[PDB]
């Protein structure tokens, strides 16, 4: 209820969201080249294991 | 292929024949009277071991 008197915008999401603030960086990785890409390509890498794991519970090759 | 000119039945193999025969073992009591078809439950378990782990080692668990 603060939330919706915050923000009547929200996403959705059940962890995919967190996936995709993850290769929305993976796009700016490649297309800002240079020395910053390499910690930044690596912290999106660190957002996709999260909702991996959601659905490694749920299970399957997780992975794939 | 020595094997094959041999028989006259090519049959399709690779976990085909073997979750085929546990279906009709467990299922079917052959021989109903119980002390036999303990032996079954360990000889159609025994047939499972070639699909599922080869599988479960491409990436699809045993289990899918």
């Amino acid at each position: 209820c603060r939330n919706v008197l915050l923000d009547p915008q929200l996403v959705p999401g059940g962890g995919a969201s967190e996936m995709a603030v993850a290769h929305a960086l993976t796009e700016k990785s490649k297309a800002m080249t240079g020395v910053e890409q390499w910690p930044y390509r690596a912290v999106a890498q660190a957002l996709e294991v999260i909702p991996r794991t959601l659905i490694q519970n749920c299970g399957a090759s997780t992975i794939r | 292929v020595k094997n094959a000119i041999d028989d006259g039945c090519v049959v399709p193999g690779a976990g085909a024949v073997e979750v085929a025969m546990a279906e009709a073992l467990i299922k079917h009591k052959p021989s109903v009277k119980g002390r036999a078809q303990l032996g079954v439950q360990a000889f159609a378990d025994a047939l499972l071991i070639i699909p599922k782990v080869l599988a479960q080692n491409s990436g699809f668990d045993l289990q899918e």
